[PDB]
């Protein structure tokens, strides 16, 4: 059962994009994919009970050597431990369900398996990443979700914008994949191995831990990397749910959660700076898609935070990635269904009411939206609840700022977040297409995320839920009291008179505009130098005339 | 202040447009259309209070003044229906152009088919 | 040697066929090249890998042109022989034919000679060859052919008189003598840097390839690109290392900031070409001066892995030179304003070329990844900010090439139809190399 | 331009005139450039010049 | 809907200008710069100087609370000491310098655990 | 409406044939003069060199620049080894008599 769960997903991208696909169609190609993830749904429940519930690591040698030159030694061998096995199950559960989401989302597209094709291989290339036990077959797993998430973005490749976010997507995360591979270089270096369990680092050279963090700044899209992150809307929205669910963006926080060498203090700054960022770029959006992306910037910040503040830290992080993919896959699918519902359109101006959308729509969007702003005795209030206490407690005066900084985010996100279902739901209708979606496959994939929400309320993700770190009641209820100034300033529907703060939180601080002109117009420039200057001009040698 | 193609219009266009837009533009600020309408109301009574002019200098600095307002509250994410230009639909999944076809190209002058040296 | 021979003499029969039956002539002239790939695969085949570094040596006497094979030696000859018959397959007359005859024997002898004054006639004997394939009358470019012939000659004949200087010093140019004799090796150094600096392209003597690489056939192109640069590396492997090693210790501040240079600029510079075929060409540049640098770090296992670069390299961008090629033989230009939507138009063809632009970017399953690594690795060892030099700019490699894709593949469907029979299977041994050495390269 | 009533028409020009940026801001933005994608040099320099100077303080304090 | 209408781009029929590789003209109306925001009219009509002048101030506004605590506070703010562990485990929980028990002040040897807890980033020889 | 092949193969030219032959020029671009011109002045853009101002300035500070800052790191990195590596200072190309190339048969 354990190679079923990392193998089977990219058979079917294979069977889906291959020229068997030609006698299956769009029909038979349909079936496919879905059977060929509910395999690899149930091989990892079975690996999730095996190694998280009983404690049983499994490792296979699955095809022998990679290459090996020297004492540079890279094995295509797997571990199934802990980490794995959360990770596994989360992937694997998540894109099931998108899967039967996206075979009747995308019915009307005229590629549709290959559509399909592209999705499983997105999710057996993250497997292939979680499942690998050293540096080299995870960076394998690391570029292979990235050259899909490339094909993914840009899939309706005739619309140029599409085109050029996939192009910034591949080259954001290019400079952090230079940082990673000079930091893998180091590690390698400097303790004489590629394999997980003997990389244990007390007092490393600092190069190390940075550009690891670098490295998992680009995948994670924190602070001067989230660039790529909202851009990355051009996709179809099954893409866009798997992307800010389980693919890609938790990868760089697995990685710091796995290798644990970082420095705590960049770790801190960065995470806490990110969760304000995005926590304000979120609340100054009226595209409905572009709210969920910051939202997932920001709880990519608490993670990261959490990390930063230790060993227990670094398993509430992994417990927040694993509930944050269930309801944030949740929110993307259920906006999908009411953008289907309003003709196409993605500005929250022109919703209202409870005509375009099936009451299973607006029930997932409300309890998903109740888990993300930490509704007690949900799925996010617990994990949530415990990085922020967490935070509450370190020794180290960096994480007093830090604290502040996540418990202005929590307020932040409770007032976008109910003001995307008030805009949605509540308000008088402002649109003009009334098409309601009530078909099978996405309320079932709704349903799916939905009671995946209520398992991790029933059965925790770790140790940690239900243990008390000691508060008093002021600091412990605190947050409760800031979803509630969200939820009452949301539906108030204030606003203020301060236009160029509004206007500069709204253009997103112009971070893509001064980055158009301070590396990439020099870059150009630079280039015309080499090439004017250079080659056909200082270095250039001439003909003699006779 | 207008652009190059504003400045062109002629005078009775220039002050269309300059309404049309700024109904537009708080359509662009405003949370709903019921949020819009009586701003819509409030821009049209502003546009009634210097209807019965005469002088070209107060008309030229009035025209002046919103135009430089109206440059002033373009909006960072202007609301466009997805199916033109600007939109979210716009260029998606369009007909193919006619491409022609050559059959059995491999079949026709065989023995003969590289590059000349 | 009697098998050498033989197969030069079945090679040269090409002439005396009357050119009146065109299908004898095509299948002799694609057999002659297909049986010297099978010679080399069973070398490989006879090869004993715990034996000694040297072995099926052979020597003529006293007339220099002694041979025989190492592990570079013997991956580069199975490279080109894999690389003549596809080159082969895209000529049309018996001038191009025999050209290409004579210079996969110029090659094949080249590769696995072990004397010195050898190594000089049997490289640059194809030097006139090379002139009359660039310069050719109605589609080449003499300038080309005038730019790439006198770059060679002016550094071959900075290294004859060293060459005779060694010689007249200790009495051969064979290299398991010379390696163990005492000479003056600043004046030797200076020589053999100054040829292979101009094969391998370093900057500044690297502007003939543009105009060269660019000007060829399609055929021209795939055996200039996959081929003839990796005589440098090989020449720095063979004859630079072993003979001059204080040199080679003593211009590393000089060579590495030649490749730095080189590296960084020749990158600069492809961002804003606009021609297709220049595109792949200028990328070649800089995967050479990471060759260059891994050969000249001598650290780890350097030898391994500048030699496996120099396999990736020949495998990746001759393919994308016959994506170019097959483009400009059905639509007559290679100007990337020209082109766009090929996608719809070419699946196949776009496929492979975004299979074949990962390969040269250096991403995972292609033998380019493997490649770069282990000669981070060597280049690591000496100095970290050696090897953050290369990591850091990796960014400005994908730039060009997913933007020449972008530009090229998806928009408005224009361009002509999708490949035939015989483009794919000139396409098709690369793409199955590519696959093998970059998943299970080793045993 | 059976399009251009619904799509508008090819009237509007682009303000471009295609041409290089001023000297002193690709020098300043380069060094910019330069000092933030480089930073591990500076850092290495720094240690290079924070060690030798120790020895030095060794070598002078020690031949007293 | 697959098949909406699209309007298409004019082919050039002027001089073209030096650096006409700074367009993206992929065959359809409109084309855009090869990186938006490099030239034409930004968002908002707001310029690079705005951003300069507004982040001139903001940038420091979200530099001063992290100057202000990691220089002017310490470990002694806490109302406990952190998670105490017998020697033996503690022992080898400290050596990280990643480690959060460095901060506990009534450690015998507080000082030395902070002072191999100095970051480094050449490794000396 | 051409007919290149017999219905049991055999491919026919059409020399003196009516109907227009699809063939290898079937699908070759109709060219724009004004790319032609654009494409063929920067093929030629050596002629338009010119030391001007900015070419001097832009050619001191970038290329020389970049290639003394190259020399001055590489030259930084080999000294950095050497000491890192238990050797003296190293002789490079003019820098007087002293150590090159260590013995194996010696600890350092
Ligand atoms: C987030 C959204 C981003 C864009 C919105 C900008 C909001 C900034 C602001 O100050 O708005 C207050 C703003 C008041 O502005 P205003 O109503 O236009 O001006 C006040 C009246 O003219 C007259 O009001 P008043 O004189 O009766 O007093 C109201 C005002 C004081 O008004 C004054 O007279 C200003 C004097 C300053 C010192 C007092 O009181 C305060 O703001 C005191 C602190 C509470 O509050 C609102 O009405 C909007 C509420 C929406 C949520 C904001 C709640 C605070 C959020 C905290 C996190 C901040 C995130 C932003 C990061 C910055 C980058
Ligand atoms: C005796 C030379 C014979 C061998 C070369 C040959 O046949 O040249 C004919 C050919 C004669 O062409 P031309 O139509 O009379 O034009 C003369 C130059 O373009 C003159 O054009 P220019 O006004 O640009 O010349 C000033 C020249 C500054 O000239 C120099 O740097 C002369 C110093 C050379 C002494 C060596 C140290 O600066 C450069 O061209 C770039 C710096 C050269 C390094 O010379 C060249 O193609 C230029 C020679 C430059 C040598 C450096 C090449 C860099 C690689
Ligand atoms: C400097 C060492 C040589 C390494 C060069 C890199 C080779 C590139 C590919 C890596 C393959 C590794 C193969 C390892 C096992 C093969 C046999 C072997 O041992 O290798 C030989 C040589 O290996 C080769 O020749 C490998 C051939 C690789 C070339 C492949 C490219 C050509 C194929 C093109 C595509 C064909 C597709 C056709 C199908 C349609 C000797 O090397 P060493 O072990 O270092 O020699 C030992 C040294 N001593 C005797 C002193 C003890
Ligand atoms: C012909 C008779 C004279 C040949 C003398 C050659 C002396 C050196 C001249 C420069 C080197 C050119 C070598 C090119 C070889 C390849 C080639 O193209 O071969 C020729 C023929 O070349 C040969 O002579 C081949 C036999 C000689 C080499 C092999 C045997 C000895 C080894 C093929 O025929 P075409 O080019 O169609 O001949 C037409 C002639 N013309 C260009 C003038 C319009
Ligand atoms: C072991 C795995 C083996 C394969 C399992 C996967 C195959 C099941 C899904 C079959 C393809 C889905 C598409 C499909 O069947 O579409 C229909 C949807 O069919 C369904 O009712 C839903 C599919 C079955 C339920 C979901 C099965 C997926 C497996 C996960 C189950 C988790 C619980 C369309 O509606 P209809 O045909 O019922 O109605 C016709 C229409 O009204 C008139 O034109
Ligand atoms: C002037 C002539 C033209 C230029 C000079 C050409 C010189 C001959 C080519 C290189 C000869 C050595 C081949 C490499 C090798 O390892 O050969 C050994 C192994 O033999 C082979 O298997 C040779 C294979 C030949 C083909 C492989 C490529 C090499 C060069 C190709 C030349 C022909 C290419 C034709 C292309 C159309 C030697 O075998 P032997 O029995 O003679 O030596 C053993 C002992 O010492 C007794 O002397
Ligand atoms: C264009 C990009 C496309 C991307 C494609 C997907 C991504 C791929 C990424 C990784 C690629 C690795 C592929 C390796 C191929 C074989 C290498 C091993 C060769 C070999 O002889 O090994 C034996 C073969 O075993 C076996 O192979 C198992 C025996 C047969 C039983 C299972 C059959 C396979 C079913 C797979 C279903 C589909 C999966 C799709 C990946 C295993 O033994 P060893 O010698 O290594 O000994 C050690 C353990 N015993
Ligand atoms: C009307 C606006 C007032 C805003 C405050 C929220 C309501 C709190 C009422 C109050 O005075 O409660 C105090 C809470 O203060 C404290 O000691 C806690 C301060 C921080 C609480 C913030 C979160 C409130 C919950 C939502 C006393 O608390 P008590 O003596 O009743 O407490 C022990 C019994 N549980
Ligand atoms: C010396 C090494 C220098 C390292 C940095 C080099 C960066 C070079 C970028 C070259 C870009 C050329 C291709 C290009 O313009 O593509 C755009 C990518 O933008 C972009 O790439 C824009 C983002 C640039 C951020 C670069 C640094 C990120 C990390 C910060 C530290 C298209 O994309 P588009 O911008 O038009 O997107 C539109 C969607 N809306
Ligand atoms: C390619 C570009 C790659 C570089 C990208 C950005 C890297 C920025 C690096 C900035 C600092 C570099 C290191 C400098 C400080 C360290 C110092 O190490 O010691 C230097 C180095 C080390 O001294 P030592 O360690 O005490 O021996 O000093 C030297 O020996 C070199 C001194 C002279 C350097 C300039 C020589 C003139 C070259 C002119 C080249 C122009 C040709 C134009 C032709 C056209």
């Amino acid at each position: 059962m354990f190679l079923l769960s990392v193998f089977f997903p990219l058979l079917g991208g294979l069977v889906n994009t291959s020229p068997i696909a030609r006698f299956l169609g769009h029909r038979g190609s349909s079936i496919i994919a879905i059977g060929c993830m509910v395999v690899a749904f149930i091989s990892s429940v079975v690996i999730y009970y095996e190694v998280v519930f009983m404690g049983c690591a499994v490792s296979v040698d699955v095809f022998g050597t990679w290459f090996s030159v020297g004492t540079f030694h890279a094995g295509w061998t797997f571990n199934f431990d802990l980490l794995t096995a959360n990770m596994l199950f989360t992937v694997t559960g998540v894109s099931m369900a998108v899967h039967m989401y996206a075979c009747d989302y995308m019915r009307q597209d005229p590629h549709l398996n290959l559509f399909l094709g592209y999705l499983s291989y997105f999710t057996g290339f993250m497997c292939v990443l979680v499942a690998a036990d050293n540096l080299l077959v995870m960076l394998v797993g690391w570029e292979g979700i990235g050259v899909c998430s490339y094909l993914l973005i840009g899939y309706w490749s005739h619309r140029l914008s599409a085109v050029k976010s996939a192009q910034k997507a591949i080259l954001v995360n290019r400079v952090s994949d230079g940082l990673l591979m000079w930091g893998v270089l180091w590690v390698w270096y400097h303790l004489g191995s590629l394999e997980y369990d003997l990389l244990n680092v007390y007092s490393a050279s600092g190069f190390v831990g940075l550009s690891i963090l670098i490295g998992a700044m680009g995948k994670s899209a924190q602070i001067l990397f989230h660039v790529w992150l909202a851009d990355a809307m051009e996709g179809p929205t099954p893409v866009s749910a798997l992307i800010h669910a389980a693919t890609l963006v938790t990868a760089g926080v697995y990685l710091l959660v796995r290798l644990h060498i970082h420095d705590e203090m960049f770790v801190i700054i960065v995470g806490s700076l990110t969760a304000f960022m995005a926590g304000v770029f979120g609340a100054t959006q009226s595209d409905l898609k572009r709210v969920i992306a910051y939202s997932t910037c920001s709880q990519l910040g608490y993670m990261m935070v959490s990390l930063g503040l230790g060993e227990t830290g670094g398993e509430a992080s992994m417990g927040h990635l694993m509930t944050h993919a269930s309801f944030k896959a949740a929110l993307f699918l259920a906006a999908g269904m009411v953008i289907s519902g309003n003709g196409g359109n993605q500005h929250i101006a022109r919703y209202g009411g409870s005509a375009h959308s099936a009451m299973f729509t607006m029930l997932t969007l409300m309890v998903a939206s109740l888990s993300l702003i930490g509704w007690p005795e949900l799925s996010g209030f617990y994990s949530k609840e415990t990085i922020l206490n967490l935070a509450a407690i370190c020794a180290d005066p960096i994480a007093d700022v830090a604290h502040t900084l996540l418990l202005l985010t929590a307020m932040l996100t409770s007032a976008y977040t109910t003001k995307l279902f008030y805009q949605c739901f509540m308000v008088d209708f402002s649109g003009s297409s009334v098409t309601p979606v009530r078909n099978v496959l996405p309320i079932l994939a709704m349903a799916i995320l939905l009671l995946d929400i209520m398992l991790k309320v029933w059965v925790g993700t770790n140790l940690l839920s239900g243990m008390l770190f000691f508060l008093p009641w002021g600091v412990k209820t605190l947050p409760f009291g800031l979803m509630v100034a969200g939820i009452l300033t949301a539906t108030a529907a204030v606003g203020s008179e301060r236009f160029t703060l509004i206007r500069f939180c709204g253009s997103r601080w112009g971070f893509d505009q001064l980055f158009a002109r301070s590396p990439v117009n020099p870059i150009f420039d630079l280039g015309r130098i080499t090439w004017a200057i250079g080659d056909r001009g200082l270095l250039s040698v001439g003909n003699l005339r006779a | 202040m207008a652009s190059e193609v504003v400045l062109a219009l002629p005078h009775k266009l220039r002050v269309m447009r300059m309404y049309r837009t700024g109904l537009k533009e708080l359509i662009n600020w405003s949370a709903n259309r019921h949020e819009w309408y009586p701003r819509a109301y409030a821009l049209r009574q502003e546009f009634e209070d210097s209807k019965a002019l005469t002088d070209r200098e107060e008309i030229r600095k009035k025209l002046e003044h919103g135009e430089e307002l109206l440059a002033r509250f373009r909006h960072w994410e202007p609301l466009i229906k997805p199916e033109f230009v600007g939109g979210t639909a716009y260029s998606i999944n369009p007909a193919q152009p006619k491409l022609k076809f050559i059959p059995n190209y491999d079949a026709m002058d065989e023995y003969k088919k590289g590059d000349h040296l | 040697m009697f098998i050498s021979v033989l197969l030069i003499l079945f090679a040269l029969c090409v002439t005396l066929i009357p050119e009146a039956h065109y299908h004898m002539v095509r299948v002799w002239s694609f057999v002659a090249t297909i049986i010297p790939m099978w010679v080399v695969t069973w070398m490989w085949w006879n090869f004993d890998a715990s034996g000694h570094g040297l072995q099926m040596l052979v020597i003529l006497g006293r007339s220099h042109l002694a041979f025989g094979i190492d592990g570079v030696a013997l991956s580069l000859m199975l490279l080109t022989t894999v690389l003549f018959p596809i080159c082969m397959m895209l000529l049309r007359t018996v001038a191009g034919f025999m050209t290409f005859i004579l210079l996969e024997v110029l090659v094949l002898s080249a590769l696995c000679v072990l004397d010195l004054l050898g190594f000089y006639i049997l490289f640059e004997a194809s030097l006139i060859l090379l002139f009359l394939l660039i310069g050719r009358a109605p589609y080449g470019s003499l300038e080309a052919a005038y730019k790439i012939v006198l770059y060679t000659m002016a550094g071959s004949l900075v290294l004859l008189p060293t060459l005779f200087m060694i010689y007249s010093e200790c009495g051969t140019t064979n290299v398991l003598y010379m390696t163990c004799a005492y000479n003056h090796q600043t004046v030797l150094g200076w020589g053999l840097l100054a040829v292979l600096a101009v094969k391998i392209p370093l900057m500044p003597v690297h502007l003939w390839l543009p105009e060269a690489h660019v000007a060829a056939p399609t055929a021209g192109s795939v055996l200039l690109a996959g081929v003839l640069l990796k005589l440098g590396g090989i020449g720095f492997l063979r004859f630079m290392l072993p003979v001059v090693p204080e040199f080679c210790v003593s211009v590393f501040p000089l060579v590495s900031t030649l490749c730095l240079v080189s590296f960084l600029f020749s990158t600069l510079s492809t961002l804003r070409q606009i021609d297709l075929k220049k595109i792949v060409a200028y990328s070649s540049i800089a995967h050479m001066s990471m060759v260059t640098l891994a050969i000249f770090s001598q650290s780890e296992f350097s030898a391994y892995s500048s030699s496996f670069l120099m396999i990736a390299h020949g495998l990746i961008s001759p393919a994308l030179f016959l994506i170019v090629g097959i483009l400009y033989d059905r639509a007559h230009t290679k100007f990337i304003l020209y082109f766009s939507g090929l996608g719809a138009s070419m699946p196949i063809g776009s496929t492979l070329f975004f299979l074949f632009t990962l390969g040269n970017l250096a991403f995972p399953l292609f033998p380019n990844f493997i490649a770069e690594v282990l000669c981070m690795v060597s280049i690591f060892a000496v100095h970290e900010l050696l090897a953050y030099v290369f990591c850091v700019c990796q960014v400005l490699g994908a730039a060009y090439g997913f933007w020449a894709f972008n530009r090229v593949v998806h928009g408005l469907p224009r361009g002509p139809a999708d490949v035939t029979r015989t483009e794919f299977h000139t396409v098709l041994p690369l793409l199955i190399g590519a696959v093998w050495l970059g998943i299970k390269p080793m045993a | 331009t059976s399009l251009d009533h619904v799509f508008g028409d090819n009237s509007n020009k682009l303000n471009y005139n295609f041409e290089p940026m001023g000297m002193g801001s690709l020098f300043i933005r380069t060094m910019v450039m330069v000092g933030v994608f480089f930073f591990p040099v500076f850092i290495m320099i720094n240690d290079d010049y924070k060690y030798t100077s120790f020895l030095d303080k060794v070598a002078a304090a020690k031949a007293a | 809907g697959a098949g909406a209408p699209v309007k298409l781009a004019p082919r050039p029929d002027k001089p073209l200008p030096t650096w006409y590789e700074l367009w993206w003209d992929n065959g359809y109306y409109p084309g855009q710069p090869a990186a938006d925001f490099m030239f034409g009219a930004w968002p908002g009509n707001m310029t690079e100087t705005y951003y300069l002048r507004f982040w001139s101030v903001f940038g420091l506004a979200l530099a001063a609370p992290f100057y202000y605590v990691a220089n002017f506070t310490d470990e002694t703010r806490m109302p406990m000491v952190p998670q105490q562990y017998p020697a033996e485990v503690r022992d080898v929980l400290v050596q990280r310098r990643n480690s959060m028990l460095k901060h506990d002040f009534s450690a015998p040897d507080f000082k030395e655990v902070k002072d191999r807890a100095k970051i480094y980033w050449t490794p000396m020889y | 409406e051409a007919k290149q092949f017999t219905p049991d193969g055999k491919y026919m030219p059409g020399i003196f044939s009516k109907a227009k032959p699809l063939d290898r020029s079937t699908q070759w671009v109709h060219k724009n003069p004004y790319i032609e011109a654009w494409y063929y002045r920067r093929d030629h853009f050596e002629n338009e060199f010119v030391w001007n101002y900015r070419t001097t300035i832009e050619a001191l500070w970038f290329l020389g620049g970049f290639t003394a800052a190259a020399y001055a790191l590489s030259v930084f990195a080999f000294r950095q080894a050497d000491r890192r590596s238990g050797y003296p200072k190293r002789q490079i190309l003019g820098d007087e008599p002293a150590m090159v190339l260590p013995d194996e048969r010696q600890f350092y």
